[PDB]
C-alpha cells in the first residue's frame, strides 16, 4: 500500500478562505512556531556536566587497546599472529621467537593506533585473550609518535585497566 | 572503417608509469613452485608476473620496514605464458620467462614392498 | 598400444596398466585427499583419507593404492565418498591436540586445510584425548609427538631415502607411537627433509620455530649454493 | 535443503532463461552468449559495436521497457587480449526485473557513449575513463572526476600498484604542497592466503 | 626483573637496550623510556609444580571458557616435568 | 548519585585538589578516575 | 538443565506505539 | 520531571501538547545496567547424528551459470522477462496525509 | 474525467482510444517495412494487434487500463510512441542480420 | 554572465550565473575519493566489511546489510531468522538515523536550526542502542555476512521499546517548526520539479522517485530478509518539489516507526549466525573445547571464507535510494572486484538539471533535498 | 590484415595535424597561465616545458595512441584554462622540491643498490 502525502485540495467556500486570509495577514503559524520553541525553553535541558558526568557505555565497548595476562602473571599473548592476519588496517606489526625458557611469546608487538579503525577483530580473532579492546577513551595525546604502541605500552595499559577489562569480560563472554 | 596499421602495440605512453620503472625493472614470468609444507597442488596452476626485488631498510622508529618502490607487491596472474608475454611487452617491461615444471607421473606398485628378490622390499611398514 | 581405458566422473582417460586410482584421478585435474601417501615413498595405504567410490562397487577402495581396472568409473565427489571422507577426518580429529595457536604448522597444515575442504565443521568426540611424551632426535627437528597422525611418512623417508633404518613404531593400536625406543639422534645429511614430509605439526624445524606464519613470507624462487649440485 | 541454504527458485530462473532467448533471438547481430546464474541472475554477452542498439532495445521494447540504468562499471582481466568488460545493470519497474548486458574492449578500442540512451550514463563513463582508460566516443565532456587534477595513470587497473606513484606533503621552501616519489615508513604486507587443496568441484577446469 | 644496562637504561623483557653509540637514545633525553616492569618468565618460574597423581591430565589456564584451549599433557616422563603451551604451568606424578 | 536526576545526570564525581603530583583544584580530567569507579560512573554497571 | 534465556518480547507483546501525524487544530476562526 | 505545576500548564499550553505523557529525557523506567547472565541457544546443526555436513553445503550446491543461447554453438508466443507488477493499493489506514 | 494522473510531467490525456488506435497503426506501418523472418517484426506485430484488439473491444477506459495490464493509459499511450521511435531506429539498424563476428577465444571465460 | 566557484560535506560547485539565474552547475568531486573499491580487493571478505560503514556514514547498518546479502547470495546461504529480523529492526533504527540527520541539515542549510538539537538528542539515544548491541556508536560493522556477529543484551528490547513509543511526538514538534511555515514552504515548494520520465532515465531512485508520483520501493517490489513480514505504507509524492519529498521523508520516519513496533513485537528466539562454521565463525567455548571449531576459527580469521566464482549485483532500499554492490567472485577468499552504487552519484550528477532556471540559494536546498554524502559518491 | 577501429585519424599526418593544433592552443596559454596562477617561471621556460613535455612522447608511431595522448593534453589544457588547477598542480611539471638524481655508474653505485 502507498499513502498520498501532498493531495488535499483547499476548501474554496467563504469561511475557509477567510480563514486562510486570517491566516495570511495575522499570522497564526508564525505565532504556533514561536509557542514550540516557547515551551521548549521551560523544559529541562539534555545537557551532562563533563567531565564530572560521563556519558553511557556498554561492556562491549571498544577502547583503547591492552594485553592481558594470567593471574599467574605470565601474559597470555602467544604469538599465533592471528589478530596481525585479520587486522583489516594492517595496524598490528609481530615479531617472535622462543623464549629462555622454551616458550612461545612475542619480542616485538606493535599497534599503529593512527591506522588503527577500533573495529574490534583483533580481540575476536585472538584464540586465548590475549589482546582486548577496553573501556578507555581518554587517551589523546600532543604528538603523532606516542601513537604508535610498543609491546610495553600495551602490558602497561593491561596491568593498568585489567580491573575493568575482566569485569566487561565477565559480563559479556557468555555472549561470544 | 579500419585503418590496417602494422606496429607491435605499445602503451607506455599511457600508463602514467614514472620512466625510471618501465626501463629498470625485470619482471619475471613463472607457474609458482608448490609449496613443499603440503601436497596440495592448487597453486600450481596459474602463471604469475611479478616484480624484481628492491631495497628494503629499518625504519628509525619502530624499527618497521621500509621500502621506496611502488611495485614491491605487484604480482599479476595469467591463464597461459603467452598472456604473460604479451601483457609485457606492450607495458615495455623486460621479462625472464621460466618453464612451467609438472611432476613427471611415476610407477607406484603395492605390491612392490614384499618382493620375493628385489630391494623394493620394505623392512617395517 | 597397451593403454587401457577408464573413467573419472564418466570422463574417458587413457591410463597406462598398474596405474592407481589416484593417478587416473590426477590425469584429469582431480586431486585426491591424502595423508599418508607420497609420490617419492612406499605406498602405506593407512590414512584411508583417499578412499573413493567405484561405481556398481559396494565397497570404496584406496585410490593410493588400489591400481585402475578397465571401464571402472571412479566417482570422486559421490555422497558415499563424501561421506568416507568425513569419518576419516572425524577419526584423526578425534585425539588430535588443540594446538594450532602454538603449532608452527597453522597455515601450512594439510590437516587443516583437509579438514576445511572434505572434512565436517564441528566434533561430536566427548572424551578425553590421549597425550604422548616427545622425543629427543637432535638439535635440527623438534617434536611434539602428541599431533602425530600416524601417517609414517617419516619412517618410509628415512629407511628408503635416507638410508636410515632407525625410526619405527611401537606398541600396539591407539597408543602405538613413531619414533626409535631409545634415545638417539636421528642424524644424516637429509634429516631436515621429514619436516616437509611431515603433513602435521608433529616435526618441526627447530630454529625456525615460533619466528613467522606462512602467510606473512614473501617467496623468491633461487640456487643452493652450498655444494655443486644447484 | 535444509535452513542453512539458501533456497532456489525455478519459476525465476525460467522466466529469466526464456527472456534471455527471446532477446537473443531478436537481436542475433549483436549478441554473443546468454547466461542465467543458480541465483536468478540474467546476462547477455555482447558485440561492442551493438551498445547503442540493444540498450535502446531494452529500454523501448513493450515486453523489456528496462527504463532504469542502476549503473555502469568495468572490470579489468589483464589476461585477456581484450582488456576491459564493461557491464551495465538495468532495472525494468513495469516487469519488476533486472538484467545485465556486458561487452568488452581494450586499451586503444573506444567504446559508443550511451549517454543518449541513458542520461544517468554521463557520470558513470566518466568514472570508467577515470580509473580504467577507457574512452567513450561522442561523450558531451569526458575528464576525470575522482582523481585529482593531473593525476597520471588509471588506478583501478590491476598492474597499478596500490599506493601510487606520487605523494603529497607541504613544503616551507616553495610555501606549497608538493608531490615527490612514494616512500612508505612500513610497507603495506603482501599476504599470501589462497590454500591450496581446491574448494569448489563444480567449477574445476580442464587440465590442457 | 628489570635491569640495568651498563650505559643507564633498563633493560626490557625482550632484552633491547641502546648501545653506547647509538644515537637513538636522544629520543629518551627529557623524557623517559617505557619498560614493563613485570616480567613474564619470572612470574611464571614462581608458580608451584603441581602434584597429580594422573598420567595425563588437562590445562584451559584456568576460568573456563575465559582460559585457552584445553589441551592435554603426558606425564610419562620423569627427569622432567610436564609444561602447559599455553599457560606455562607445571604438573608431575608423585614420584617416591 | 542521585537517581532522581535524568539518566547521564543521575552519577557524578567532585574531582581531588591533589593527585599524584599536580594540582588539580581547578586542572581537572576524565583520565583522573581509577578503572573500577571508570566502569560505575560510565554506567558499564549498576554495582560500585 | 537450565533453559534457554536471551532477549525476548514479554508475553502478549509490547504495548501500541503511536505514528500517526498529531497536528491539533487550537481553535479560532 | 522536577518541574513546577505552573511551568508544565505554561509548556504544555505553549505547545499545546501535554509533555508529562511523553517525556524526551530517560528515567528509571529504562532496564537496569547490570543483567544476569543470558544462555544464547544453539543452531540445528548441533545435532549429534543425521548431520552429515555434505546434506547441508551450501557452497557446494553452487554451480557455473546456466547457458542459454551460446552463439559459437511453431507459433514462438512473445515473452516478458517477469508478470506486469500489480498496481498498489491505496492504504486503507490512513491513505491521504 | 480524471486528472492528475499522478506522475509529475504526464498529462492527462483526453480521447485515448483515438490516439491508442493512430499510434498502434503507425507502429504496423512501420513493422510492415522490416523483413517478414525477423523476429522482431513477428513479436512486436503480435504484441500490437493483441493491444489494438484489447482496445477497439474495450470503450470505457478503466476496463482497458485493467485489460491493459500498464495501467494509467497515458503511459501506455507513452510506451506506444517509445515503440514506434524504436521501430524505426530497428528498421534503420536491421539487427536481425548474422552476428557481426565471434569474440576472442577466451573472452567471456570465468575464472581467469 | 560571471562564474563563480565555490570551492571548500565537502564539495566544489562552479556556477555561471547570469544574474540572479543560475545558468549552469558543475560539481566537482572526488575531494574524499579515498579508492575504497580498490582496497578491498587486497582484503577477505570480513576483512572489506568495514569499509561499508565508511561509504555511507550517516546510515552505517544499512550498507552492512547490502554487503552481507551480496556475500550471503555469491556463498549460497542464507542467515537465522532472528538475523534477519534483528537486521531489519536495525535497518528501520538506521532509517531514522540517516533521516533525522538529512532533514535537520537541509532545514540548518534553510536556517531553521533548532529541530537539529532537539532531534540530535533522539539520534544520540540511537547511537547509544548501537554502541550497546556492537560496542562502537557509529561505524558498528555488526551486520556479517552470515548473521550478525552478536545476540542483543538483555535489555535492549525494553529500552528500543521505550524509545520508540516518544519519537512520535518529536516528529510532530519537527512538523509545527516546519510543515506548515510560510517561510519553509516559500523556501520548498516548487523547488527542483523533476519529472517522472527525467528521473526514471537520469538514475534517480528513493525518495527522489517517489516525490515525483512514481510508486516504486525495493523494500515492497524486491524484498530482503523479512520485508515481505511487516506492513507499512509507501508516501508517494504529487510534485516532484522539494516540499513534497520533505513530507515524504517525514512520512517515511513514521512508517519506520510502524515497521519498528513490528519488528520489536515479533522478534523470534534462535541463533544468530548460520550454523556452518565454514562461513560464520563457531563460539568462542566450543572454539577452546573441540578440535573442528579451533580449526575453523584459525582459517576463518587467517584466510577466510572462500566464495564460488561468479558476480552479483544486490540492490537494497537504503535511506538514500537504491544502494547496490556489483561483487565479482574469482573463487578465492579475496573479491576481484566490488563496484559500489550509490544512489548519492546520480542525485548529484542530476543536480544540473534540477536547478536551471534558479536562484542560487536555491542550489542549497536542491543539494539538501538530494540526501548528498560525500563518502559514499566519491568511495 | 591487423585492423582496427580508429578513434579520430585514419593515419599519422591527421595525428600530426592534431598534435600541432594542441601545440599552438598551449603556446598561447603559457603567458596567461604565467600571469593567472602568479607564477614565478618565465613565459620562456614555461614554453621550454611544453616543448620538453610534447618531445617525452615523439617516438609513438601509433595514431591511436597519438590522439589519445592529443585527448589527454586537451583535458590538461581545459583543467588549466578554467582554473581547475591550483599553483602546485602547475608547478608539479618542475620538481622543485626533488633533489637531482646523477646518472652516471659510479654514483649510483656509491648510493645505493637502485640501477
Ligand atoms: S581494532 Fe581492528 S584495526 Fe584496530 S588493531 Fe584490532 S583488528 Fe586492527
Ligand atoms: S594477541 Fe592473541 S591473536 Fe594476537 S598473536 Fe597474541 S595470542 Fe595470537
Ligand atoms: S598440526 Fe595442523 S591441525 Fe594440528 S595443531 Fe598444528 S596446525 Fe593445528
Ligand atoms: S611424525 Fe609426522 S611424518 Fe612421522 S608418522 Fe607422525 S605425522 Fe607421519
Ligand atoms: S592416501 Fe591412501 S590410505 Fe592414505
Ligand atoms: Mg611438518
Ligand atoms: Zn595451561
Amino acid at each position: 500500500t502507498y499513502k498520498f502525502v501532498n493531495m488535499r485540495e483547499p476548501s474554496m467556500d467563504m469561511k475557509s478562505v477567510t480563514d486562510r486570509a486570517a491566516q495570511t495577514l495575522l499570522w497564526t503559524e508564525l505565532v504556533r512556531g514561536l509557542g514550540m520553541t516557547l515551551s521548549y525553553l521551560f523544559r529541562e535541558p539534555a545537557t551532562i556536566n563533563y567531565p564530572f558526568e560521563k556519558g553511557p557505555l556498554s561492556p562491549r565497548f571498544r577502547g583503547e587497546h591492552a594485553l592481558r595476562r594470567y593471574p599467574s602473571g605470565e601474559e597470555r599473548c602467544i604469538a599465533c599472529k592471528l589478530c596481525e592476519a585479520v587486522c583489516p588496517a594492517q595496524a598490528i606489526t609481530i615479531e617472535a621467537e622462543p623464549r629462555a625458557d622454551g616458550s612461545r611469546r612475542t619480542t616485538r608487538y606493535d599497534i599503529d593506533m593512527t591506522k588503527c579503525i577500533y573495529c574490534g577483530f583483533c580481540q575476536e580473532a585472538c584464540p586465548v585473550d590475549a589482546i582486548v579492546e577496553g573501556p578507555n577513551f581518554e587517551f589523546s595525546t600532543e604528538t603523532h609518535e606516542e601513537l604508535l604502541y610498543n609491546k610495553e605500552k600495551l602490558l602497561n595499559n593491561g596491568d593498568k585497566w585489567e580491573a575493568e577489562i575482566a569485569a566487561n569480560i565477565q559480563a559479556d563472554y557468555l555472549y561470544r | 572503417q579500419l585503418i590496417a596499421v602494422d606496429e607491435k602495440l605499445d602503451i607506455t605512453t599511457l600508463t602514467g608509469v614514472p620512466e625510471e620503472h618501465i626501463k629498470t625493472r625485470k619482471v619475471r614470468i613463472f607457474v609458482p613452485a608448490r609449496n613443499n609444507m603440503q601436497s596440495g597442488v592448487n597453486n600450481t596452476k596459474k602463471w604469475k608476473m611479478e616484480f624484481d626485488t628492491r631495497e628494503r631498510w629499518e625504519n628509525p622508529l619502530m624499527g618497521w620496514s621500509s621500502t621506496a618502490d611502488p611495485l614491491s607487491n605487484l604480482v599479476l596472474t595469467f591463464s597461459t605464458k603467452e598472456d604473460a608475454v604479451a601483457f609485457a611487452e606492450k607495458n615495455g617491461w623486460s621479462f625472464d620467462v621460466e618453464e612451467r615444471k609438472v611432476p613427471k607421473p611415476k610407477s607406484k606398485s603395492y605390491g612392490a614392498n614384499f618382493s620375493w628378490n628385489k630391494r623394493t622390499r620394505v623392512s617395517t611398514k | 598400444s597397451n593403454l587401457i581405458e577408464v573413467f573419472v566422473d564418466g570422463q574417458s582417460v587413457m591410463v597406462e596398466p598398474g596405474t592407481t586410482v589416484l593417478q587416473a584421478c590426477e590425469k584429469v585435474g582431480m586431486q585426491i585427499p591424502r595423508f599418508c601417501y607420497h609420490e617419492r615413498l612406499s605406498v602405506a595405504g593407512n590414512c584411508r583419507m583417499c578412499l573413493v567410490e567405484i561405481e556398481k562397487a559396494p565397497k570404496v577402495v584406496a585410490a593410493c593404492a588400489m591400481p585402475v581396472m578397465k571401464g571402472w568409473n571412479i566417482l570422486t565427489n559421490s555422497e558415499k565418498s563424501k561421506k568416507a571422507r568425513e569419518g576419516v577426518m572425524e577419526f584423526l580429529l578425534a585425539n588430535h591436540p588443540l594446538d594450532c595457536p602454538i603449532c608452527d604448522q597453522g597455515g601450512e597444515c594439510d590437516l587443516q586445510d583437509q579438514s576445511m575442504m572434505f572434512g565436517s565443521d564441528r566434533s561430536r568426540f566427548l572424551e578425553g584425548k590421549r597425550a604422548v611424551e616427545d622425543k629427543n632426535i637432535g638439535p635440527l627437528v623438534k617434536t611434539i609427538m602428541t599431533r602425530c597422525i600416524q601417517c609414517t611418512r617419516c619412517i618410509r623417508f628415512a629407511s628408503e631415502i635416507a638410508g636410515v633404518d632407525d625410526l619405527g613404531t611401537t606398541g600396539r593400536g591407539n597408543d602405538m607411537q613413531v619414533g626409535t625406543y631409545i634415545e638417539k639422534m636421528f642424524m644424516s645429511e637429509l634429516s631436515g627433509n621429514i619436516i616437509d614430509i611431515c603433513p602435521v605439526g608433529a616435526l618441526t624445524s627447530k630454529p625456525y620455530a615460533f619466528t613467522a606464519r606462512p602467510w606473512e613470507t614473501r617467496k623468491t624462487e633461487s640456487i643452493d649454493v652450498m655444494d655443486a649440485v644447484g | 535443503t535444509r535452513p542453512t541454504i539458501r533456497p532456489r527458485n525455478d519459476v525465476v530462473h525460467k522466466q529469466l532463461s526464456a527472456f534471455g532467448q527471446y532477446v537473443a533471438e531478436i537481436l542475433p547481430k549483436y549478441v554473443q552468449q546468454v547466461q542465467v546464474s543458480c541465483f536468478n541472475e540474467l546476462e547477455i554477452f555482447i558485440h561492442p559495436d551493438g551498445v547503442i542498439p540493444v540498450l535502446t532495445f531494452l529500454r523501448d521494447h513493450t515486453n523489456a521497457q528496462f527504463k532504469s540504468l542502476a549503473d555502469l562499471t568495468a572490470v579489468d582481466v589483464p589476461t585477456r587480449q581484450n582488456r576491459f568488460e564493461i557491464v551495465y545493470n538495468l532495472l525494468s519497474l513495469r516487469f519488476n526485473s533486472r538484467i545485465r548486458v556486458k561487452t568488452y574492449t581494450d586499451e586503444l578500442t573506444p567504446i559508443e557513449s550511451s549517454v543518449t540512451v541513458y542520461k544517468a550514463a554521463n557520470w558513470y563513463e566518466r568514472e570508467i575513463w577515470d580509473m580504467f582508460g577507457v574512452f567513450f566516443a561522442n561523450h558531451p565532456d569526458l575528464r576525470r572526476i575522482l582523481t585529482d587534477y593531473g593525476f597520471e595513470g588509471h588506478p583501478f587497473r590491476k598492474d597499478f600498484p596500490l599506493s601510487g606513484y606520487v605523494e603529497l606533503r607541504y613544503d616551507d621552501e616553495v610555501k606549497r604542497v608538493v608531490a615527490e616519489p612514494v616512500e612508505l615508513a612500513q610497507e603495506f604486507r603482501k599476504f599470501d592466503l589462497n590454500s591450496p587443496w581446491e574448494a569448489f568441484p563444480a567449477y574445476r577446469q580442464p587440465p590442457e | 626483573g628489570v635491569r640495568t644496562s651498563p650505559t643507564g637504561e633498563k633493560v626490557t623483557h625482550t632484552g633491547q637496550a641502546y648501545d653506547d653509540g647509538d644515537y637513538r637514545r636522544v629520543r629518551f633525553s627529557d623524557r623517559q623510556k617505557e619498560v614493563n616492569e613485570n616480567f613474564a618468565i619470572d612470574l611464571i618460574a614462581e608458580q608451584p609444580v603441581s602434584e597429580v597423581g594422573s598420567r595425563v591430565i588437562s590445562c584451559d589456564g584456568g576460568g573456563g571458557a575465559l582460559g585457552h584451549p584445553r589441551v592435554y599433557i603426558n606425564l610419562d616422563k620423569e627427569t622432567k616435568t610436564g609444561t602447559c603451551g599455553y599457560c606455562g604451568l607445571q604438573f608431575r606424578q608423585p614420584h617416591h | 548519585e542521585d537517581n532522581k536526576q535524568f539518566f547521564g545526570r543521575h552519577r557524578w564525581v567532585i574531582y581531588t585538589t591533589e593527585m599524584n603530583g599536580r594540582d588539580t583544584f581547578w586542572d581537572v580530567d576524565g583520565s583522573m578516575v581509577p578503572p573500577e569507579w571508570h566502569r560505575w560512573l560510565h554506567c558499564m554497571t549498576d554495582d560500585p | 538443565a537450565s533453559k534457554v534465556k536471551q532477549d525476548m518480547p514479554p508475553p502478549g507483546g509490547y504495548g501500541p506505539i503511536d505514528y500517526k501525524r498529531n497536528l491539533p487544530r487550537r481553535g479560532l476562526s | 520531571a522536577s518541574a513546577t505545576r505552573v511551568i508544565q500548564l505554561l509548556r504544555n499550553w505553549a505547545s499545546g501538547r501535554d509533555l508529562q505523557a511523553k517525556l524526551q529525557l530517560r528515567y528509571q523506567e529504562i532496564s537496569k545496567r547490570t543483567q544476569p547472565p543470558p544462555k544464547l541457544p544453539v543452531g540445528p546443526s548441533h545435532k549429534l547424528s543425521n548431520n552429515y555436513y555434505c546434506t547441508r553445503d551450501g557452497r557446494r550446491e553452487a554451480m557455473p551459470p546456466s547457458i542459454v543461447m551460446s552463439s559459437q554453438k511453431t507459433e514462438k508466443k512473445a515473452v516478458t522477462p517477469a508478470p506486469p507488477i500489480k498496481r498498489w493499493e491505496l492504504s486503507k489506514d490512513q491513505p491521504y496525509l | 474525467l480524471k486528472k492528475t494522473t499522478g506522475l509529475v510531467g504526464l498529462a492527462v490525456c483526453e480521447t485515448p482510444h483515438e490516439r491508442l488506435k493512430i499510434l498502434y497503426t503507425k507502429i504496423l506501418d512501420v513493422l510492415g517495412q522490416i523483413p517478414k523472418n525477423a523476429a522482431y517484426r513477428k513479436y512486436t506485430e503480435q504484441i500490437t494487434n493483441e493491444k489494438l484488439g484489447m482496445v477497439k473491444a474495450e470503450p470505457d477506459v478503466k476496463k482497458l487500463e485493467e485489460q491493459l495490464q500498464g495501467g494509467q493509459i497515458e503511459e501506455v499511450i507513452l510506451q506506444a510512441e517509445n515503440e514506434l521511435s524504436l521501430a524505426r531506429k530497428m528498421l534503420r539498424w536491421k539487427p536481425w542480420e548474422p552476428l557481426v563476428e565471434e569474440p576472442p577465444a577466451n573472452q567471456w571465460k570465468w575464472p581467469i | 554572465n560571471l562564474t563563480l566557484n565555490f570551492g571548500p560535506g565537502v564539495l566544489r560547485l562552479v556556477m555561471e550565473l547570469s544574474g540572479e539565474m543560475v545558468r549552469k552547475c558543475d560539481p566537482h568531486i572526488g575531494l574524499l575519493h579515498r579508492g575504497t573499491e580498490k582496497l578491498i580487493e587486497y582484503k577477505t571478505y570480513l576483512q572489506a566489511l568495514p569499509y561499508f560503514d565508511r561509504l555511507d556514514y550517516v546510515s552505517m547498518m544499512c550498507n552492512e546489510q547490502a554487503y552481507s546479502l551480496a556475500v550471503e547470495k555469491l556463498l549460497n546461504i542464507q542467515p537465522p531468522p532472528r538475523a534477519q529480523w534483528i537486521r531489519v529492526l536495525f535497518g528501520e533504527i538506521t532509517r531514522l538515523l540517516n533521516h533525522i540527520m538529512a532533514v535537520t541539515t537541509h532545514a540548518l542549510d534553510i536556517g531553521a536550526m533548532t529541530p537539529f538539537f532537539w532531534m540530535f538528542e533522539e539520534r544520540e539515544k540511537m547511537f547509544e542502542f548501537y554502541e550497546r548491541v556492537s560496542g562502537a556508536r557509529m561505524h558498528a560493522a555488526y551486520i556479517r555476512p552470515g548473521g550478525v556477529h552478536q545476540d542483543l543484551p538483555l535489555g535492549l528490547l525494553d529500552d528500543i521499546y521505550e524509545f520508540s513509543k516518544n519519537f512520535s511526538f518529536r516528529i510532530d514538534e519537527l512538523e509545527e517548526m516546519l510543515t506548515n511555515n510560510r517561510i519553509w514552504r516559500n523556501r520548498t515548494v516548487d523547488i527542483g520539479v523533476v519529472t517522472a520520465e527525467d528521473a526514471l532515465n537520469y538514475g534517480f531512485s528513493g525518495v527522489m522517485l517517489r516525490g515525483s508520483g512514481i510508486q516504486w520501493d525495493l523494500r515492497k517490489t524486491q524484498p530482503y530478509d523479512v520485508y515481505d513480514q511487516v506492513e507499512f505504507d509507501v508516501p508517494i509524492g504529487s510534485r516532484g518539489d522539494c516540499y513534497d519529498r520533505y513530507l515524504c521523508r517525514v512520512e517515511e520516519m513514521r512508517q519506520s516507526l510502524r515497521i519498528i513496533s513490528q519488528c520489536l513485537n515479533k522478534m523470534p528466539p534462535g541463533e544468530i549466525k548460520v550454523d556452518d562454521a565454514k562461513v560464520s565463525p563457531p563460539k568462542r567455548a566450543e572454539m577452546k573445547t573441540s578440535m573442528e571449531s579451533l580449526i575453523h576459527h584459525f582459517k576463518l580469521y587467517t584466510e577466510g571464507y572462500q566464495v564460488p566464482p561468479g558476480a552479483t549485483y544486490t540492490a537494497i532500499e537504503a535511506p538514500k535510494g537504491e544502494f547496490g554492490v556489483y561483487l565479482v567472485s574469482d573463487g578465492s577468499s579475496r573479491p576481484y572486484r566490488c563496484k559500489i552504487k550509490a544512489p548519492g552519484f546520480a542525485h548529484l550528477a542530476g543536480l544540473d538539471k534540477m536547478s536551471k532556471g534558479h536562484m542560487l540559494a536555491d542550489v542549497v536546498a536542491i543539494i539538501g533535498t538530494q540526501d548528498i554524502v560525500f563518502g559514499e559518491v566519491d568511495r | 590484415g591487423t585492423s582496427v577501429k580508429p578513434i579520430f585519424s585514419r593515419d599519422m599526418n591527421e595525428a600530426k595535424r592534431r598534435v600541432r593544433e594542441l601545440y599552438r592552443a598551449w603556446y598561447r596559454e603559457v603567458p596567461n597561465t604565467v600571469h593567472l596562477f602568479q607564477l614565478d617561471i618565465s613565459v620562456k621556460q614555461g614554453r621550454d616545458k611544453v616543448r620538453e613535455m610534447f618531445m617525452k612522447n615523439a617516438h609513438v608511431t601509433d595514431p591511436r595512441v597519438v590522439d589519445l595522448l592529443v585527448i589527454k593534453g586537451k583535458m590538461e589544457l581545459e583543467e588549466t584554462i578554467n582554473v581547475w588547477k591550483q599553483r602546485t598542480h602547475i608547478m608539479r611539471f618542475f620538481h622543485e622540491t626533488e633533489a637531482p638524481r646523477p646518472t652516471d655508474f659510479l654514483s649510483k653505485f656509491y648510493v645505493g643498490h637502485d640501477p
